[PDB]
DNA sequence: TATCTGGCCTGTCTTA
DNA sequence: GGTTTTTGTCTGGCTTCACACTTGATTTGCATCACTGTGTAAGACAGGCCAGAT
DNA sequence: CACAGTGATGCAAATCAAGTGTGAAGCCAGACAAAAACC
């Protein structure tokens, strides 16, 4: 994690003043930190002076090839699914291992095998 | 707080510190290309980079920013593990290496490998011969078979006592031939010729056949195998195309005695001499030979099928196997000449003039006649009239000279006339034995002295190499007193230096046009210094391979071509190639060792492969 | 029944398994050389002689009219009655097998150097195909004479035979052949009593009579128990066989046989199973109508012939069994005689 | 006479 | 302490990426098997034998 | 209780590839402030 100094605490609070003040509103981030610095530059910051000693506490305790016949019988499948990735997959084997009916994909298969060797 | 090195830095840390030349690189983009941030400090780095001399990172990142998937087809893995003589075992080291030093699997595991090897072994590719061959199979998936054929080995039959891997022949022959399609595609074009052609091609195959000793048993269960080995092989030497009334020539072999294409066809644990156990384990070879002779193969290549006719020229043969398997007498025997009928006698009397009458079906008339003794003769007039041929031949071999081992002869006579001349027995005729081994130690010493030769127990193919030379006679000659004698070593070592090229070039037609002409006129003066001045040796008798280099050498080249090329030189290098295979090729176990030392060394001799490791040099 | 170890000459290499020795009145001869004949000894022929324990292998010549038939393992070999020997099958050196028949008879014996005659005989009607491991004998029926071939094995024939299984062997058909040497002709009889391959049995002839013991059936891989009784009937007309079964057969491969005595004869060596050898020895005593086979007491074997996991021998015709193993590897083979 | 050392040879034993 | 440099925090939305699961088929990882080679020349000692010394 | 191999086998473990929308991680903007090293 990480450990917040005095300044930062104060930049952090002045980011959830300009929050609430304007909603709908996004921040530059340059100019706000020229203005964060300009307010910035002796009891104001004692507040956060007295928070950041809170955070390094805070900071301790967080110290310590063509596709297989599978492969070609689930991308055909995959559609009605997705009307009906992982739950897609185990839906898809299951089925598979349901179901001759894997010979045409095969041939197809084996039409491929060649085409990838050559 | 010293500043830290830029690159120790986090993220954050390395923004800060180049916040100010960020906003000033990135006016310059604006400026002056168009707002790339991106594109104008990549630039900008590899330009530094390279200015650094450190070209490597950034090709490297240039191939990152490209789609560069860096891996090596396993086919090309299989070309650097096989001719680089790396071992699965090893090469599993370096694979498993790569990859997880780099976290990408630049070379592909031994699976991959091994499944790339199928295509270049035996047994893979479909082929039909017309006709069918005789007393073979067509099957055409049989790769590595049983080298001992079904010998019959319970305990009532003979003892078999050797282990014995093969291939088909044929089966051999077109995974050869596939493996040299490439090559014979290119062949073609260089001669202007379809590529598709399909025509009757021409395969010329060298035949060569080896015996070796020290070949250690293992320790295990099997059958106690003899310490010697013997390797049948083939190399594809030409092939042409018949394209017209011409033949075209497309492919012929470069390095004709090359470990690198000397095909090995059968490896077999046992003796060379133990004639039942050759003929047992090589009658199988010889008759899928003898079918292969009677048929055209029909096999497809590159779509479109082609036909082959085979020649088997068998000349890998040392003169001891040659007659051994053509049913010869032993190399003393006084007929001495396996291309002739002379006698060892006739030939020191007429040297030069004979020509060549032997062949494998003149010995197979021959032993027969020996055997049935048709003249009902004595045994000399029998012998007399086979002229020495007591046994039934079993192999054809082609009627030639190995110019391995008439190097190698021919350098240990000329040895022995260096040690002779020392002693000038050509003055002085008896000697005592230890007379003698001291000729041998000066000229031993001398040689180490001028030459920087070692001595060594039996003759070899470089000390005949640099021996035959005339600095050696030179050597030689400050030993030698007589100066009359300096002349005659002096003349036979250049006659003998004008013959050589002949019968050891590749194309002496082409290469010593010359020294093939004179052939025949320097080989009569040799002959001639033979019998005058050196004439207390070559009286009455004379050696095998003088014979053969002074009779026959002429004929041979005008029937053949060459010599040199159809020498057992690549059959033995072939050798240096099963030794080592055998210790770091192959399971080290008694019943696996032939057929994994078989299997790698044929992908060893594949050009298919070979030609991956010629990439570079495009 | 004595064993002695036998100690042999420089060329003791030629002794292999499936060699022959011939008897020609009481001088042993050698025959089927391991390798081609070389110009030591041309015929392949030699003089085989022990003396005190020492076997010398000398060369023999042959006569101006005989073959030079090459040298044959496993051949069917065969004493005749003028005393001859026939040889009919066998392994060439070049693992060949041949068909043909030699006749070894003696030419000469001038200064107790011996010169064979070596003819070829040729043969017509149903010749048997080339064998080896087969058996020839000849019979005596009716004051004729007739020689009976049984058994072996050969290679596949030239329509079924493969490269790849180019030395698979298989029993010859059972016929028993009838071979006539005086006509040169051969006739084959199909006998319902013989219905299985053999090869590697023993063959004792007596009389009319030849017996069929133990072998090899290679398509059943048994060695059977039973005996084979095989009578030649040679009346004027067509010569008929009968054959008998008579069981308390012997169950033996590969087994010796010699004839120690009139009408009895020894059996030794053989194996009984592919890895079991045959440590028993049998006798064999003929009457006219009758055979027995009876249990015999073992000879004194050595450590050496008792885990040896083969052993090879023949008869060498005095009632003494030339015996070999493979020893040692220097000398390839051990041999011991055998005497009874 | 009647022994007697030393080389000499061969052969086994110990480690490689 | 004063001073200098590392690391942040504050926010809303931008992008890229891993993950979710199932099925059957490839592709990798890995242990297993019985065997490999490197161990590889000469000196110490005893006991027989016989000619020349004692 | 030597030890690093020798290649082929075969079983277990990994990887793949498809469907799509979750959350998680890193990132940007200006400004100022914790820690953490140095005179
Ligand atoms: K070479
Ligand atoms: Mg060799
Ligand atoms: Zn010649």
């Amino acid at each position: 994690r990480g450990k917040m100094s005095s300044y930062a605490f104060f930049v952090q609070t002045c980011r959830e003043e300009h929050k609430k003040k304007h909603p709908d509103a996004s921040v530059n981030f340059s100019e706000f930190s020229k203005k964060c610095s300009e307010r910035w530059k002796a009891k104001e910051k004692g507040k956060f002076e007295d928070m950041a000693k809170a955070d390094k506490a805070r900071y301790e305790r967080e110290m310590k090839r063509p596709p297989s016949a599978f492969f070609l019988f689930c991308s055909e499948y995959r559609p009605k699914i997705k009307g009906e990735i992982g739950d897609v997959a185990k839906k898809l084997g299951e089925m598979w291992n349901n179901t001759d009916d894997k010979q045409p994909y095969e041939k197809k298969a084996a039409k491929l095998k060649e085409k990838y060797e050559k | 707080r010293p500043r830290q090195h830029l690159l120790s830095l986090t993220r954050r840390a390395q923004k800060h510190r180049l916040r100010e030349l960020k906003i000033q690189v990135k006016e310059f983009a604006d400026k002056e290309e168009g707002g790339d941030v991106k594109a104008v400090c990549l630039t900008l780095f590899l330009l530094a980079l390279r200015a650094r001399n450190e070209h490597r990172q950034a090709d490297e990142l240039e191939a990152i920013m490209q789609g560069r998937g860096s891996g090596l087809q396993p086919a090309v893995c299989l070309a650097i593990r096989v001719n680089t003589f790396l071992s699965c075992s090893q090469y599993h080291k370096m694979y498993r290496t790569v990859k997880a030093i780099t976290g990408r699997q630049i070379f592909q595991p031994l699976h991959a490998l091994r499944n790339a090897e199928k295509v270049l072994l035996p047994g893979y590719h479909p082929f039909e011969w017309q006709p069918p061959l005789k007393n073979v199979s067509s099957r055409t998936d049989v790769g590595i078979i049983d080298g001992l054929s079904g010998l019959a080995s319970s305990v009532d039959e003979y003892p078999v006592d050797t282990i014995a891997k093969r291939f088909r022949y044929d089966s051999a022959l077109v995974s050869a031939l596939m493996d040299m399609e490439e090559d014979i595609l290119e062949g073609m074009r260089s001669q202007d010729l379809d590529d598709y052609l399909n025509g009757p091609f021409t395969v010329v195959v060298k035949e060569s056949c080896d015996g070796m000793g020290d070949v250690s048993e293992k320790h295990g269960s099997g059958p106690a195998v003899p310490e010697k080995a013997v390797r049948f092989s083939f190399t594809v030497m030409r092939i042409t195309i018949e394209h017209g009334s011409q033949n075209v020539k497309v492919f012929e072999e470069p390095k004709p005695n090359s470990e690198l294409c000397c095909k090995p066809l059968c490896l077999m644990l046992a003796d060379e001499s133990d004639h039942e156990t050759l003929t047992a384990i090589l009658s199988p070879l010889i008759a899928e030979r003898e079918a292969m002779k009677s048929s055209e193969l029909t096999l497809e290549m590159g779509g479109i099928p082609r036909t082959f006719k085979f020649i088997f020229r068998g000349t890998g043969y040392d003169e001891k196997l040659v007659r051994e398997v053509e049913g010869l007498e032993a190399s003393g025997s006084v007929y001495i000449c396996t291309l002739c009928d002379t006698t060892r006698l006739e030939a020191s009397q007429n040297l030069v003039f004979h020509s060549i009458t032997r062949s494998h079906a003149e010995n197979l008339q021959r032993y027969e006649v020996w055997r049935s003794n048709p003249y009902h003769e004595s045994v000399e007039e029998l012998r007399d009239r086979v002229k020495g041929v007591s046994a039934k031949p079993f192999i054809e071999t082609v009627p030639s000279i190995d110019a391995l081992h008439c190097d190698i002869g021919n350098a240990a006579e000329f040895y022995k006339i260096f040690q002779l001349e020392i002693g000038e027995v050509y003055k002085h005729p008896n000697a005592s034995k230890e007379e003698r081994k001291r000729w041998q130690a000066t000229l031993d010493k001398h040689l180490r002295k001028r030459m920087n030769l070692k001595p060594i127990m039996r003759m070899n193919g470089n000390f005949a190499r640099k021996l035959m030379t005339q600095e050696t006679v030179d050597a030689v000659c400050e030993l030698i007193p007589s100066e009359e004698r300096h002349e005659a070593l002096r003349e036979l070592m250049d006659l003998y230096l004008k013959m050589k090229p002949v019968w050891r070039s590749s194309c002496p037609a082409k290469e010593c046009p010359e020294s093939l002409c004179q052939y025949s006129f320097n080989s009569q003066r040799f002959a001639e210094l033979l019998s005058t001045k050196f004439k207390y040796r070559y009286e009455g008798k004379i050696t095998n391979y003088f014979h053969k280099t002074l009779a026959h050498v002429p004929e041979i080249i005008e029937r053949d071509g060459s010599i040199g090329a159809w020498a057992s030189e690549g059959n033995e290098s072939g050798n240096k190639l099963f030794r080592r295979f055998r210790k770091m090729n192959a399971r080290q176990s008694k019943c696996y060792e032939m057929e994994d030392v078989l299997k790698h060394h044929w992908l060893y001799t594949s050009k298919y492969l070979q030609k991956f490791m010629n990439a570079h040099n495009a | 029944v004595s064993l002695q170890m036998v100690t042999v000459g420089h060329n003791i290499a030629l002794i292999q398994p499936g060699f022959s020795l011939m008897n020609f009145d009481g001088q042993v001869f050698f025959f089927g050389q391991k390798g081609w004949p070389k110009r030591s000894c041309p015929t392949g022929v030699f003089h085989f002689d022990i003396k005190q324990n020492h076997l010398k292998l000398k060369p023999a010549i042959f006569s101006k009219d005989s073959c030079y038939l090459p040298p044959l393992r496993y051949p069917a070999t065969c004493s005749y009655k003028k005393h001859q020997y026939i040889i009919h099958g066998g392994k060439t050196p070049n693992n060949e097998l041949s068909d043909k028949i030699y006749i070894m008879s003696v030419a000469c014996k001038n200064n107790k150097k011996v010169t064979f005659r070596c003819t070829e005989k040729d043969l017509v009607g149903d010749v048997p195909e080339p064998r080896y491991g087969h058996s020839i004998d000849v019979v005596y029926s009716r004051g004729k004479s007739m020689g009976v071939l049984f058994g072996g094995r050969s290679y596949m024939p030239s329509t079924q035979r493969t490269t790849e299984k180019w030395n698979s062997v298989a029993d010859c058909l059972p016929h028993v052949f009838l071979i006539d040497f005086e006509f040169g002709c051969a006739t084959s009889y199909i006998l319902p009593e013989l219905q299985d391959g053999l090869s590697f049995h023993v063959s004792i002839a007596r009389n009319d009579t030849v017996y069929i013991l133990g072998g090899h059936s290679l398509a059943s891989n048994i060695r059977p128990a039973n005996l084979y009784r095989i009578r030649v009937d040679l009346p004027l007309g067509t010569p008929a066989v009968n054959c008998t079964v008579l069981p308390g057969g012997i169950s033996v491969s590969s087994a010796i046989l010699t004839q120690t005595n009139n009408d009895e004869f020894v059996i030794v060596g053989g194996y009984q199973l592919e890895n079991q050898k045959r440590m028993v020895c049998s006798l064999v005593s003929l009457g006219d109508n009758t055979i027995e086979i009876s249990e015999m007491e073992t000879p004194d074997w050595t450590s050496d012939i008792k885990h040896s996991k083969i052993w090879f021998g023949s008869n060498m015709g005095n009632g003494t069994i030339f015996l070999g193993i493979p020893g040692d590897n220097s000398e390839a083979f051990y041999f011991y005689t055998l005497r009874c």
